[PDB]
C-alpha cells in the first residue's frame, strides 16, 4: 500500500549486457546482433510499474528509464523499442545545453500521455495559458527568423517567449515547492513580467520567491491546503507590491 | 540610374555565388549519400549472413 | 533623405531623423518617376533649411 | 548522418539551386537594360552640363 | 477476437465493428519466436513467413453474403520509416488509409491527419457525389500548390510573391487550419469539449472557404472550431 | 506529331523555377511555358476512356499546330471533348482516311475543320 519511485540508469547498458550473455550461450543474433526478444525484455520490465486499484491496496510504483542515444539519434533500435513502451518521454538535447538553456528539455518534443490527471488545479490553470505562451514563441521563430516585417503583437510574442525561457531555467540541486511554481507562472502569463528585463527575470524570480516567503504567507498555505488559485485581486495586489520595490537594471 | 546597374549587378553575382556554393554542396552531399548506401548495405547482408550461419 | 526601403530601415534602427523618403520604384525608372522627390531635395536647400546637401551611391 | 536525411539536404539544397539561378538570370536581362537606360540619359547630361557651364559664369 | 467476431458474422448475420489494436504487435512476436523456432533470418531481422502470416489473418477479415464486418486497425511504423517490410505489407490489405504525420501533430493541428498521403477508394464522383468530388480535388489542389509555395517563401519572404499565390496561400493557411478538430476524448487534455459535424456540413463549410466567403476571418480563429459558424463565433468573440 | 510533342514537353520541364520569375512578357520563354501548360493540360485523361488512336492524332496535330494558343488552360479539356464530339459528326473522312492509311489527312482540309470546329467553340 506504498508509494514507490524507481530510476533504470541505463537500459541501453541492461541490453548490452543481455546481447553479450545471449551471443555467448549460442543463441542466433538478430538486428545489430541483439536478440530477438530485446523489446519483450523491456516491455516485460517496465509493464510492472502500475497504479493499483483500490481493492488492491491503493499503492503505486513509478519508474524513470534512462536511455542514452548516439550524436542524438532517436531512431535507433534501442530507442525506438523503449520509446513505444513508455506513457512519454524528455527530450535532452545538447543544442540546447549549450545555448544557456539548463535544464535542457526540449518543449517541443517533450510529450506526457498522462497530462493534467497528474496535476494540481492551480497548475491545470496556469500551464494551459503557458504552454500556449511558449508554443507560440517557438512556432514564431520556426518558420524563419525575422520574416518580412514584425507586428506589435509579433514583438509581444517574442519578448514573453523569451521570459518564459528565462523563468524555466534552474539551477542544479535547488527544487522549488509546487506552489512557488505557480506563482511564478501565474506572475509571467498574467504579464507582469513585461516590463522585467529578460536579463533581470531571474532576479526578480529570486526576490519574488523571498517576498513571497516573508509576506505571502497566507496564499502558500491556502494553495497548500486546497490545491487551488487563490483569490485573484489578492494575488494581483501582492504581485504589484512586490514590482514596485523590485530594482530594475 | 548607376545605383540600379550596380544593384542589378550585384544581385547577379550574389546570385551566382550562391548557385556555385550549392553545387558544392549537392556534390559533396551525394558523396557522404553514396557511401552511407554502401555501409548500410554491407551491414545489412553481414547481420543476415551471420544469423544465417549461426543454425 | 533615404531612397529604398533599407537604408530607412537601417536609420531607423538607429535614432537619426529621416525628413523625406521614397520606397517602391520600378527596376527602370522614366523620367517623371522621383520628380517630386528631387524638387522638394532642391527646395529644401532653397527655403534655407540646408547648407549644403551630400549624396552617397 | 542518415540515408534519409542526406536525402533531404540534397533535396533542399537543388530546390535553392534552382531558385538562384532562375533570379541570376532574371538579374542579367536587368542590368542589361539598365546599361541602355543609362546610354540613353547621355545626351541630355551632356547639353544641360555644357549650357550651365556657360551660363552659371 | 476474430473468431469472436465471426460468430456474429455468420451465425447471426450481423454487422460487426472490429477495432484491432496495433498490429504491427503481431508481426513483432511472430519475428521474436521465429530465430528460436529454427528459421533463417529476412531483410530486416523479420520472419520468412511475414506476408504469408499477414495475409493469412487478414484475409479472413471480410463481408460476405451473410454479412459484413468493418474493421478497423491502428498499424505502427517503426521511426516513421514507411518502407519497413511490416507496413509496406499491410497496405495491400485496406481500402482506406489514414496516414499521421509528426511535422503536422507538432504544428498543433489534431487529428495531424496528412491531407494527401490519405487514399480512400471511395472517394469517387459516383459514390459521394460531383460536388463532394470537386471540392475534395479542389481542396487537395489547393494544398498541393500552397506546399510548392512554401520552397520560394522561406528565401524570398512573402512580399516577393504575387497577388493571386497570395490568395491562394491565404486560403491554404485557412483550409489548414479548420481540417483540425476537437475530439470528445481531448477534453481531458484541452478542457474544450469535443463537436461532432456532419459531412454535408464539412463540404458546404469547405466549399464557402475555398470561395472565400469567410476570407476577412481571422486565420487563427479556424484552429478546433467543428462547423463552420463556430469559427465566425470564435472570430467574434476575439475581435472580428 | 511525337517528336514535336517530346520536344515541347521537353522544353516546358525545364524553365519550372521561371513559372514566378520574369512573370513580365518574354519574346520566348512565355510562349514555351504557355505551350507546356497547354500540353500537360492536354495529356491529363478520364478513369477507364479509352481514346481511338485516329483522335488521339488528331488532338496533338492540333495541338502542336498552335491551333490551341488561343484558349486558356481551364478550358482546354472541355475543347478536347467538344472536339471529339465533332469529329465523330463531321470529319468521318478525315477519320476514315487515318483508319485505312496510317497516314496524316490532307492539311488544308484538317486544317479547315480545326478552324470550322473553333468558330463553334466557346471560350469561358
Amino acid at each position: 500500500g506504498k508509494h514507490v519511485l524507481v530510476v533504470y540508469d541505463d537500459l541501453s547498458k541492461q541490453a548490452a549486457a543481455y546481447r553479450e550473455l545471449s551471443l555467448l550461450l549460442r543463441r542466433p543474433p538478430g538486428r545489430e546482433a541483439y536478440p530477438g526478444d530485446i523489446f519483450y525484455l523491456h516491455s516485460r520490465l517496465l509493464e510492472r510499474a502500475a497504479k493499483l486499484s483500490d481493492a488492491k491496496g491503493g499503492g503505486s510504483l513509478t519508474a524513470l528509464p534512462f536511455v542514452e542515444t548516439q550524436a542524438g539519434d532517436i531512431s535507433a533500435y534501442i530507442p525506438t523499442n523503449v520509446i513505444s513502451i513508455t506513457d512519454g518521454q524528455i527530450f535532452l538535447q545538447s543544442d540546447l545545453f549549450f545555448s544557456g538553456v539548463r535544464p535542457a528539455i526540449n518543449a517541443g518534443l517533450s510529450v506526457s500521455r498522462v497530462g493534467g490527471a497528474a496535476q494540481i488545479k492551480a497548475m491545470k490553470k496556469v500551464a494551459g495559458t503557458l504552454r500556449l505562451d511558449l508554443a507560440a514563441y517557438r512556432e514564431l521563430e520556426a518558420f524563419a527568423q525575422f520574416g518580412s516585417d514584425l507586428d506589435k503583437a509579433t514583438q509581444a510574442k517574442l519578448a514573453r517567449g523569451a521570459r518564459t525561457v528565462e523563468v524555466l531555467k534552474q539551477d542544479l540541486h535547488q527544487p522549488i515547492p509546487v506552489e512557488k511554481q505557480v506563482l511564478i507562472i501565474y506572475a509571467l502569463t498574467r504579464g507582469f513580467l513585461d516590463d522585467i528585463p529578460v536579463e533581470d527575470v531571474r532576479r526578480f524570480e529570486k526576490e519574488f520567491y523571498l517576498f513571497l516567503d516573508q509576506n505571502g504567507q497566507h496564499l502558500l498555505e491556502h494553495i497548500r491546503t486546497t490545491k487551488d488559485l487563490p483569490n485573484e485581486d489578492d494575488l494581483n495586489k501582492a504581485i504589484e507590491a512586490f514590482k514596485k520595490t523590485f530594482v530594475v537594471s | 540610374l548607376d545605383a540600379k546597374a550596380s544593384e542589378h549587378a550585384a544581385r547577379m553575382t550574389a546570385m551566382k555565388n550562391a548557385t556555385d556554393n550549392a553545387n558544392e554542396l549537392i556534390r559533396t552531399l551525394t558523396l557522404s549519400y553514396n557511401r552511407a548506401r554502401q555501409a548500410a548495405i554491407t551491414q545489412e547482408i553481414t547481420e543476415i549472413v551471420a544469423g544465417a550461419n549461426a543454425l | 533623405i533615404v531612397i529604398g526601403r533599407v537604408g530607412l530601415s537601417f536609420f531607423r534602427k538607429r535614432n537619426m531623423p529621416v525628413i523625406l523618403d521614397i520606397t517602391r520604384l520600378p527596376d527602370q525608372p522614366s523620367f517623371a518617376d522621383i520628380k517630386e522627390i528631387a524638387r522638394k531635395t532642391v527646395g529644401l536647400f532653397a527655403d534655407g533649411t540646408f547648407d549644403e546637401l551630400y549624396m552617397y551611391y | 548522418a542518415s540515408l534519409r536525411d542526406i536525402k533531404t539536404r540534397i533535396n533542399a539544397t537543388k530546390k535553392t539551386s534552382q531558385i538562384t539561378k532562375a533570379m541570376e538570370m532574371v538579374s542579367t536581362s536587368k542590368l542589361n537594360r539598365a546599361e541602355q537606360n543609362a546610354k540613353s540619359f547621355v545626351p541630355y547630361m551632356e547639353k544641360i552640363q555644357e549650357v550651365v557651364a556657360n551660363v552659371a559664369l | 477476437g476474430l473468431t469472436m467476431a465471426e460468430y456474429f458474422r455468420d451465425e447471426q448475420g450481423q454487422d460487426v465493428l472490429l477495432f484491432i489494436d496495433n498490429i504491427f504487435r503481431f508481426t513483432q512476436a511472430g519475428s521474436e519466436v521465429s530465430a528460436l523456432l529454427g528459421r533463417m533470418p529476412s531483410a530486416v531481422g523479420y520472419q520468412p513467413t511475414l506476408a504469408t502470416e499477414m495475409g493469412q489473418l487478414q484475409e479472413r477479415i471480410t463481408s460476405t453474403a451473410k454479412g459484413s464486418i468493418t474493421s478497423i486497425q491502428a498499424i505502427y511504423v517503426p521511426a516513421d520509416d514507411y518502407t519497413d517490410p511490416a507496413p509496406a505489407t499491410t497496405f495491400s490489405h485496406l481500402d482506406a488509409t489514414t496516414n499521421l504525420e509528426r511535422k503536422l501533430a507538432e504544428m498543433g493541428i489534431y487529428p495531424a491527419v496528412d491531407p494527401l498521403a490519405s487514399t480512400s477508394r471511395a472517394l469517387a464522383p459516383e459514390i459521394v457525389g460531383e460536388e463532394h468530388y470537386q471540392v475534395a480535388r479542389k481542396v487537395q489542389q489547393t494544398l498541393q500548390r500552397y506546399k510548392e509555395l512554401q520552397d520560394i517563401i522561406a528565401i524570398l519572404g512573402m512580399d516577393e510573391l504575387s497577388d493571386e499565390d497570395k490568395l491562394v496561400v491565404h486560403r491554404a493557411r485557412r483550409i489548414q487550419f479548420f481540417l483540425s478538430q476537437n475530439f470528445h476524448v481531448a477534453e481531458q487534455f484541452t478542457g474544450q469539449p469535443g463537436s461532432y459535424v456532419p459531412v454535408k456540413e464539412t463540404v458546404r463549410g469547405f466549399k464557402e472557404i475555398l470561395e472565400g466567403k469567410y476570407d476577412h476571418l481571422p486565420e487563427d480563429a479556424f484552429r478546433l472550431v467543428g462547423r463552420i459558424e463556430e469559427v465566425v463565433e470564435k472570430a467574434k468573440a476575439m475581435g472580428v
